[PDB]
């Protein structure tokens, strides 16, 4: 067998080259961050009317200043989410302290190293790291607003805008042109709902897009169904100019 | 006993055995829920075929976790006695450490874990199998069902159809329930989910069970005079 | 003193590599430099990039 | 050496049914045929040994009709070797409720553990699982007479009649014309050992070659009575029936 | 049957200015009759200045003040290289300190230094390892003598503003670096004749934004 | 808990301008037995330390195995012993005073005290203790068990302080300890006459004088003595 | 050592002490014996402060773990039955610890549970812990009433204490208030025991066979 | 290619080589380049720092272990992250229990056991990065090379990853200069400039992008980037 | 070092029954013939037992084992197995069998132990069955005089006569119409050398020839006398000269 022991002939890990597919599969994620918020703007799956659209989440909050998006294998993401809740309170006990986003970042991929073949310095119960990415956010003071993007190689990238799942491609093309420092809150906004109609295989609606933000005056917060609306018909009457 | 990797990711990026999970629910006879506002109303069928089978003592899919909470299933009927048993033991748990009965999300996300526990081990092979959970939140007449994946994965839903031939299933309920307002009473969602249950099942009344919860920990059995009732209605829609 | 555990065939096919390079650079005369470049394509992995996962 | 070599029975099937599990049931119906036939008032059990050297004393040696305890037999069919360990683990099983709550275990429960450490071989044990099925013949009061059989899947269901071994089709139609819901106890006496010896290849199945048990409430005070009939009980009602 | 715990004595005096923060411990080292050293300090600056005393048996001091050097190292690897915080600092002793609870280590640990808006802070640990912030906490043996001399004056506790007997004390006032030596000293003296175990030597650790400030003042030897 | 049996009492030391001197009796008392005799316990480690060992010998053994231990893994991987990877008495001193703590949590501490003295590379005088319980301190002059409370005293008045370190010279620490193993011998049940002086200097290495023998006694007063009431 | 709570209409009122001794000489005169579990619930201080600081701070880590995965506040029925088992597995240790763990949900009304070291679990509308637990029992039990304006139950919780404090030798310092809302636990400020004292004696003329 | 063996770690070819080796040291060239100089009173680390795209900041390649001691992460990150927690770990333990700083020799040899212990036996992926290991001691300045099999060397410079050859080819020139410059910050760091560029080749250098660290008698591990750099160009 | 196996080496065949049971089994068929006849009075066990070396000593082979007093054993197929087997069956029996009861255990019993042993040497993973078949030949109150014959599947059963090893078809036979309902000790041990003879032809020495009853009891034997309602050793294991006698009176 093709073990994380054994390595590819260039010497990746088999298991990073795999898990960048899985991620393509899952569902597009866009974030882009600012001084003024970080917003998350996530592709919410549905295949019937019958599946009830409030149950299900794709930004999961971690901890009151700290939000989530998910995207990969969801079921090993379920868990892998689960762990990072347990990370950030064991933290807060020790310091009587919010976890930095960036100390956070880094105490997630070493959960997820650790396998199944049997160390001899380490707990093996696993089989692989999850091949699975998840972009980190939240705020403190040091960093001031941040979006962290790890990768199933045991590699943490910071970003000013970075998109993963089915539209990553495309998505980031326009996502270095219209990224700017200038961008505040309402700006952010309105962009990821464009750029999400796009890459959306059918009709852009607030009932398969689903926003968030964190801030650090409500810490993570998940907006209401009429703000979300509301900045989707703003962007309608701009595109029937044209 | 094992433990040796079988979450060896294809290059495709999926676990193998998850896959294989798949195909097996299928393959299980359907149950099928659709929740009113004032029911969880729960269809299965049943083996009770054999002329020599005493179907007192053949055990029954439907489940009870909790006074207030029931499964069904689709999927290995090895495997799911296993599930049962866990469910059982956490329900408990909760009274016990927590204080009142499982609140009905919290055991949906506990067999969750359990399929999660199975594809972060190499050693252990999911369950190929599929649950529909159906209940009243504490305190709280509010009906739930729920639905789950071998895989791990769980989501609420307004009507479901697991196990064989869920496409001509599906279609019907596209049709017969519209989610912007449930059926009135319970006697109006008896009569849709009978109607889907007999597209695939073919008539019968003797073989067929369906389990009526209501609020208020009420679980009651449908006589199969009761059955023949509504197939009696129908068989006037599809004449006209 | 780069080359290492290479045989015959393959020495030979890095300084075939470096007058592609020359001639696509359009140079006259081929460049210590571009030697370099085909012992890194006659090898299996590719060559020099940024990182991105390592 | 090690890590080359596989003989993992724990991949999951692509088919949904595990292979190894498949071959054990092939391996059930070369040992003989044992029938299990509810009725009201009891439940009559009988099985026909496979071997029938002469050298070999077979008339002392009982290997597939034990008693457990006063309201529970079991009837074997499969390895005799993995079935022995199952016996013990039955046995303690049943003596440790008993012990707890002060009432003989009900029977659902019993079968139910039994059938789940099956499935556990295969689930992540490692193990190659155990090739045998056995048909608990069981009452409680509660419930009445209660018939289970298990399967190398670690699965049980309930029957008012089942067969395993051989010949599980041959058995099972004949019971199915002649055995009526409301016929009694003594009925299936006669029914069981005439059906048996039409589906066998012998001319008469001997006495010899047989082994009968009963589980029934029929025995007086409100007490519940079983027997292992031995050998020679067996032949004169083997006379009366006309098979000899 | 070996004793649970021996003890070290000493006596130290923990004082919260405003901006800084100052302890001051004397430097003797004593147990029964015989002066076990003339000149060790007992008053280290660990990091990020914090300064710590864990006075009493100076034996399980030793290991203290190790394992909470140790984490000072790793506060940097947890925060991006961020300043320890005297309150983040405090609930760290507080785990090892409950951990030998049930073998019992005999200290009276403070620890100084700075807080968010710059200020002063002094927060004082019970043996068992509860610590609480105070505005001047002395520990030690001769803990009791020191600290409502402290209380009265600085505090100005039932230090009656004239005409409002009774009622009105007198407004408190800023403390200044100056102000805070003279009076440490004073208490130092007071303590050196009434209590054997106080004397020799005073070695004052004050702790300033800027950093540790050593400054030693002479006790009576006799 | 060790019982302690065999027991060793007074290790007496002093600093000067340029090392240190230590000095101990040898005797392995028994209580009133002086079952064992010539017990040195004053043991070389290198030019640059003695570790003057006291306290229950059978213990004494066990400790001698580390010192033993410890000399063979610095020696270990590197070649280098110019005075790089050489030991010092402060590696040596906290070498011991790690593990002996580790005993004494256990509620089964290891039975001695122990001085460590020696000179350090760049020439600092190095004496420091550490005993059962592991109270370490530097301190100019030392004496352990009954020694304590009659040397530190004795050797206190030649340097009572940390800036009488320098102004001691090695003629008058040499003529303090003579005195002091003649008043030890008189007054102390367990100390014999005989002595091992040891003169740990950075300039001149190690100058180890065996069984010095103080053999010149006062008893001129016992005979003016007659009386008794 | 007094510290209690107790139900009425409007809500619960907390009102506790501050003095604490190590010997017998108050080693320091200010103590918080209100733990903020989180920021609805609050538990009393009594006993080893160390048992309880590091037990409720604890307790505190499972209310955020609760909070996250169920999103939904967490009972107060819940909270005190976790503290419970745990005490009783660990009990014989040394650990000293009383403590009423107080909440104010809609899905219960207002609540109080007393929890011992020994694990008990006593549901109650009238709570006291301490040396002056007789005393504070006394007054309170007396001019007990559910039917009450949060004023006058904030006044009388005063009272109480003062009563109490003169006559317990181990409760004095200062006196903080709270009266616990809906929406969790609003602070009514610190007053000296002291100054208060001057107060009443005065208003009331309690406190006149005491020559203050 | 795959063929000899690498799934089982024991077994070795007829010549005796481990295939797994192999690919660790090609995992090398795919990441960062590091070069790495020393002089007898200092020691020098020039990390080029580097990103996936430019919306990505740049990420820190030498990961300070130590006032005294650092390394510089090439072949496999994820590797990288174990073997410096663990070695944070021993520099504590050895200071603590012996008072004695954890000399860079040992601690390369410590490191050693680790990797050769996951391939001698099944179970365990050979840690793939190379690691510059310096170091300021009383012996003066150190830089030993770890390769991914398990073996340590003093050198007195080196460069890793790809292309590594032409950094070589200046230092080696250049080795007398540098060793006999002492008690010159400056100096050096304006060599080590040098060496990377021969590597670089239709490559950029940005002052932010580079990275560099020294070492010494009078200074701790300090890091020195943007402005501060701009001296040393 | 464990063997990273964590399954069962041992796989059903895909037309059922186990490729490794049927492996072992040939082992006890290739090996050397060994007969036994049940009897009323005793049993009578036979083995072939010749010279591996002429210069190799021929008394200390033994294929004779004690389990208890009363019981022994012998086997075919394959030697070092055997004799660990008897190792291991000795603690199953005595401890534990003293611990809850104290005595000798009847052979029924003891039987029945050795059969999961060797089921769950297969069942694990790392171990290979034991193979070999044993006859265990015995003597318990309550079933007088017992032969069961113990296969290396993890099977007993008890038999009148039987033979294994490659002159057991050929023995088998010999035996059944010789075989009678009431057995003289003296005619069991006849009719057992006659056939023995067959299974190889020549060395009829009682040296190369081992032969062993589960006779009649003996306070002799027991080497104390001095209460004689004890029972003797049921079991004795003949001289060469006993042997000897034998072939003189068949």
């Amino acid at each position: 067998d093709r073990g994380v022991s054994t390595f590819s002939p260039e010497g990746r890990l088999f298991q990073v080259e795999y898990s960048l597919e899985a991620i393509k599969l899952g569902s597009t994620a866009i974030g882009i961050a600012t001084k003024e918020g970080v917003v998350l703007g996530v592709e919410k799956r549905a295949t019937s009317p019958l599946l009830e659209s409030d149950s299900i989440e794709k930004i999961v909050e971690i901890d009151r200043h700290i939000g989530c998006a998910m995207s990969g294998l969801t079921a090993d993401a379920r868990s892998m989410i689960e762990h990072a809740r347990t990370a950030a309170v064991t933290h807060n006990l020790y310091y009587d302290e919010d976890i930095n986003v960036e100390s956070l970042t880094q105490s997630v991929c070493d959960l997820a190293l650790r396998f199944g073949e049997g160390a001899s310095g380490e707990e093996r119960l696993m089989s692989r790291p999850f091949g699975v990415a998840l972009l980190i956010a939240g705020h403190d003071a040091d960093d001031g607003y941040q979006l962290f993007h790890a990768e199933p190689s045991g590699t943490f990238y910071r970003y000013n805008a970075k998109a993963i799942g089915s539209g990553s491609e495309g998505a980031q093309a326009e996502l270095l042109n219209e990224w700017h420092s200038s961008l505040t809150l309402k700006e952010a906004e309105l962009l990821v709902l464009k750029i999400l109609k796009q890459v959306m295989e059918e009709k852009l609606d607030e009932n398969n897009a689903q926003l968030s933000c964190i801030t650090k005056q409500d810490g993570f917060k998940i907006y209401d169904n009429e703000k979300t609306a509301e900045l989707i018909k703003e962007l309608k009457e701009k595109e029937a100019a044209e | 006993g094992y433990d040796r990797a079988l979450s060896i990711f294809s290059p495709d990026g999926h676990i193998f055995q998850v896959e294989y999970a798949l195909e097996a629910v299928k393959r299980g006879t359907c149950a099928v829920g659709v929740k009113g506002k004032n029911c969880v109303v729960l269809g299965c069928e049943r083996r009770s075929t054999l002329k020599l089978q005493d179907t007192r003592i053949t055990p029954s899919k439907v489940s009870k976790i909790d006074s207030h909470v029931v499964l069904s299933f689709s999927g290995l009927n090895a495997d799911s006695r296993i599930l049962i048993e866990k469910a059982r033991v956490e329900a408990q748990s909760h009274r016990l450490t927590l204080e009142d009965p499982v609140t009905v999300e919290y055991l949906t996300r506990y067999v969750a874990g359990v399929q999660q526990r199975y594809t972060q081990s190499g050693g252990v092979r999911p369950f190929g199998v599929s649950t529909l959970i159906a209940g009243f939140d504490p305190r709280d007449d509010e009906p739930k069902l729920y639905q789950t994946e071998p895989s791990g994965i769980y989501s609420s839903w307004s009507a479901q159809t697991i196990g064989r031939n869920s496409k001509t299933v599906r279609e019907f309920l596209e049709k017969n329930y519209d989610r912007k307002e449930p059926p009135a009473t319970v006697e109006e969602c008896v009569k849709l989910t009978v109607r889907s249950l007999l597209e695939v099942v073919q008539t019968g009344a003797k073989n067929i069970e369906i389990t009526v919860v209501k609020p208020d920990s009420d679980i009651v059995a449908l006589s199969s005079e009761e059955i023949n009732q509504y197939v009696t209605q129908i068989e006037q829609e599809k004449q006209e | 003193r780069s080359t290492d555990e290479f045989n015959g065939a393959q020495l030979k096919a890095v300084t075939v590599e470096a007058g592609m390079i020359a001639l696509r650079n359009g140079q006259s005369s081929v460049k210590h430099e571009d030697f370099v470049e085909g012992i890194s394509e006659v090898q299996a992995r590719k060559s020099k990039s940024v990182s991105f996962y390592a | 050496g090690s890590r080359r070599y596989d003989s993992r029975t724990t991949i999951f099937s692509p088919e949904g049914r595990l292979y190894q599990v498949e071959y054990a049931l092939e391996s059930i119906s070369h040992a003989g045929t044992a029938i299990g036939i509810m009725a009201s008032d009891g439940i009559v059990l009988a099985a026909e040994r496979k071997v029938t050297s002469t050298l070999l004393e077979q008339d002392t040696s009982t290997e597939k009709l034990y008693k457990l305890n006063d309201k529970i037999a079991v009837a074997v069919a499969g390895l005799t070797a993995d079935a022995e360990i199952l016996i013990n683990t039955a046995r303690i099983h049943a003596q440790n409720y008993l012990k707890t709550y002060n009432e003989d275990i009900p029977v659902e429960i019993l079968v139910r553990r039994l059938s789940d450490i099956k499935q556990g071989y295969t689930q992540h044990g490692g193990l190659r699982p155990f090739g045998v099925s056995f048909i608990y013949a069981g009452y409680d009061d509660r419930y009445g007479y209660q018939l289970y059989t298990s399967n190398p899947s670690g699965n049980y269901t309930g029957w008012k009649a089942i067969s395993v071994g051989a010949n599980t089709s041959a058995a099972q139609t004949l019971l199915q014309m002649d055995y009526k819901d409301d016929m009694k106890v003594d009925d299936a006496i006669e029914l069981a050992l005439k059906t048996l010896s039409k589906t066998t290849d012998s001319s008469a199945l001997t006495y010899d070659r047989l082994e009968f048990a009963t589980i029934r409430k029929g025995a007086n005070d409100g007490e519940v009575y079983q027997k292992i009939f031995k050998p020679q009980e067996i032949k004169d009602i083997l006379v009366k029936t006309g098979i000899t | 049957q070996f004793n649970p715990y021996g003890d070290n004595g000493g006596t130290i005096l923990g004082i919260a200015g405003e901006d800084f923060a100052v302890l001051a411990g004397d430097t003797r080292n004593i147990t029964d009759y015989s002066i076990n050293s003339r000149y060790e300090p007992k008053v280290f600056d660990c990091g990020d200045n914090i300064v710590m005393s864990a006075n009493g048996f100076a034996a399980d001091g030793d290991a203290l003040v190790k394992r909470f050097k140790n984490s000072v190292k790793w506060y940097h690897f947890d925060h991006n290289d961020k300043k320890l915080s005297i309150n983040s600092a405090a609930r760290n002793i507080q785990h090892l300190l409950y951990g030998k609870r049930f073998f019992p280590y005999y200290v009276h640990t403070i620890i100084a230094g700075l807080d968010e808006d710059g200020k002063g802070a002094v927060y004082s640990f019970d043996p068992v390892g509860s610590y609480e912030r105070e505005q001047c906490r002395a520990g030690g043996a001769a803990a009791s003598l020191i600290m409502p001399f402290l209380d009265n004056q600085v505090n100005f506790k039932n230090q009656y503003e004239p005409g409002t007997n009774g009622k009105v004390k007198k407004p408190l006032k800023y403390l200044s670096v100056e102000e805070v030596i003279k009076l440490v000293r004073d208490s130092f003296t007071s303590a050196t004749e009434r209590h054997i175990q106080v004397g020799d030597g005073l070695e004052i650790l004050i702790v300033t934004k800027d950093g540790v400030r050593k400054e030693f003042y002479e006790l009576k030897r006799d | 808990t060790q019982q302690p049996i065999v027991t060793g009492t007074s290790v007496i030391s002093m600093k000067y301008d340029n090392g240190v001197i230590i000095a101990a009796d040898n005797l392995g008392s028994y209580g009133s037995l002086l079952r064992f005799n010539g017990v040195e316990r004053l043991i070389p480690v290198g030019d640059n330390t003695v570790v003057g060992i006291s306290g229950d010998i059978s213990d004494m053994q066990h400790i001698e195995r580390l010192l033993k231990d410890l000399v063979t893994e610095n020696a270990y991987d590197n070649p280098l012993a110019d005075a790089e990877e050489a030991l010092e008495p402060s590696y040596i001193f906290e070498y011991l005073a790690t593990v002996m703590y580790q005993r004494r949590s256990k509620m089964n501490p290891l039975w001695n005290a122990i001085i460590v003295a020696g000179v350090q590379s760049n020439g600092d005088q190095f004496l420091r203790y550490v005993n059962l319980l592991g109270v370490t301190y530097s301190s100019p002059t030392l004496a352990t068990g009954f020694g304590a409370h009659m040397a530190n005293p004795l050797l206190r008045k030649v340097v009572d302080r940390e800036s009488d370190i320098p102004k001691t010279t090695v003629q008058v620490a040499e003529e303090a300890i003579v005195n002091a193993m003649r008043v030890l011998y008189y007054r102390d049940a367990r100390s014999s006459r005989n002595f091992s002086l040891a003169i740990i200097d950075k300039n001149t290495g190690l100058t180890f004088k065996k069984n010095l023998q103080v053999e010149n006694m006062k008893w001129d007063f016992a005979k003016d003595i007659k009386g008794y009431g | 050592t007094t510290t209690l709570a107790f139900r009425f209409q409007g809500g619960i009122i907390v009102a506790v002490d501050s003095r604490a001794t190590a010997g017998n000489w108050v080693a320091s005169q200010t103590v918080k014996k209100v733990i903020e579990i989180n920021p609805f619930l609050l538990g009393t201080m009594a006993g080893g402060a160390a048992d309880c600081q590091f037990w409720e701070t604890w307790l505190g880590s499972q209310c955020r773990l609760h909070e996250l995965r169920e999103k939904e506040r967490i009972s107060v029925a819940a909270a005190s039955k976790i503290l419970s088992n745990l005490v009783y597995q660990y009990k014989g240790a040394g650990l000293s610890m009383g403590t009423m763990i107080c909440g104010y949900t809609r899905k219960e009304g207002p609540t109080i549970y007393y929890v011992d070291s020994d694990g008990t679990r006593l549901k109650g509308d009238i709570f006291c812990v301490g040396s002056g637990q007789t005393f504070a029992y006394g007054v309170l039990d007396s001019n007990y009433k559910w039917d009450l304006s949060v004023e006058d139950a904030l006044y009388l919780g005063k009272r109480s204490i003062l009563a109490a404090a003169h006559r317990d030798a181990y409760s004095g310092g200062s006196v903080n208030l709270y009266h616990v809302t809906e929406d969790g636990w609003i602070y009514h400020g610190n007053h000296d025991v002291g100054e208060l004292f001057w107060k009443v004696k005065e208003e009331e003329g309690s406190f006149n066979n005491v020559i203050g | 290619f795959r063929n000899n063996y690498d799934g089982d770690t024991v077994t070795f070819s007829p010549t005796g080589r481990l295939f797994q080796v192999e690919y660790a040291l090609e995992a090398i060239k795919q990441g960062s380049v590091t070069v790495g100089l020393r002089s007898n009173t200092h020691a020098v680390l020039v990390a080029l720092k580097r990103n996936a795209d430019e919306l990505s900041s740049y990420q820190k390649k030498i990961i300070k272990c130590d006032e005294h001691m650092g390394l510089s992460l090439a072949g496999l990150a994820p590797d990288a992250r174990v073997l410096s927690n663990y070695l944070r770990q021993q520099c504590n333990y050895s200071s603590l229990v012996f008072n004695r700083k954890l000399a860079v020799e040992r601690a390369g040899h410590l490191l050693c056991d680790k990797a050769q212990k996951n391939t001698q036996s099944y179970g365990g992926r050979p840690y793939g990065v190379g690691l510059l290991i310096i170091g300021y001691d009383k012996s003066g300045a150190h830089l030993l090379e770890f390769q991914p099999s398990g073996n340590v060397t003093e050198l007195y410079g080196t460069a890793i990853g790809a292309r590594s050859q032409g950094a070589k080819t200046y230092l080696e020139r250049t080795l007398d200069t540098f060793i006999k410059i002492d008690g010159n910050p400056d100096e050096l760091i304006k060599a080590g400039v040098e060496a990377i560029s021969q590597s670089l080749r239709d490559e950029s250098l940005t002052v932010d992008n580079l990275s560099i660290a020294i070492v010494g008698k009078d200074t701790p591990f300090t890091i020195y980037d943007g402005e501060a750099v701009a001296k040393y160009i | 070092m464990t063997d990273r196996y964590s399954f069962s080496l041992t796989t059903f065949s895909p037309s059922g029954k186990l490729g490794q049971i049927d492996y072992a089994l040939t082992a006890v068929k290739q090996g050397v013939t060994s007969l036994g006849i049940k009897a009323t009075n005793g049993v009578v066990i036979a083995t072939e037992k010749k010279s591996s070396s002429p210069l190799a000593m021929s008394e200390t082979l033994s294929k004779v084992s004690l389990l208890t007093p009363d019981i022994g054993a012998v086997y075919s197929g394959m030697g070092p197995d055997y004799r660990v087997l008897v190792d291991k069956s000795r603690k199953v029996a005595h401890t534990s069998y003293k611990r809850i009861y104290g005595e000798y255990p009847p052979t029924k019993l003891l039987v029945s132990e050795v059969a999961k042993i060797m089921q769950e040497a297969t069942q694990s993973g790392g171990v290979r069955p034991f193979g070999v078949s044993l006859l265990i030949a015995g003597h318990d109150e309550f079933n007088g005089f017992s032969l069961y014959q113990v296969d290396p599947s993890g099977s007993y059963f008890p038999w009148k006569a039987t033979a294994i090893g490659k002159g057991s078809v050929a023995a088998k036979t010999f035996l059944e119409k010789r075989w009678n309902d009431e057995l003289e000790l003296e005619d069991a041990i006849h009719i057992a050398l006659l056939t023995l003879k067959e299974s190889v032809e020549g060395e009829f020495n009682g040296d190369t020839i081992e032969l062993a009853i589960i006779g009649d009891e003996n306070p002799d034997l027991l080497g104390y006398t001095g209460i004689p309602t004890d029972k003797g050793p049921r079991f004795r294991k003949l001289t060469s000269q006993e042997i000897n006698d034998r072939l003189e009176a068949l």
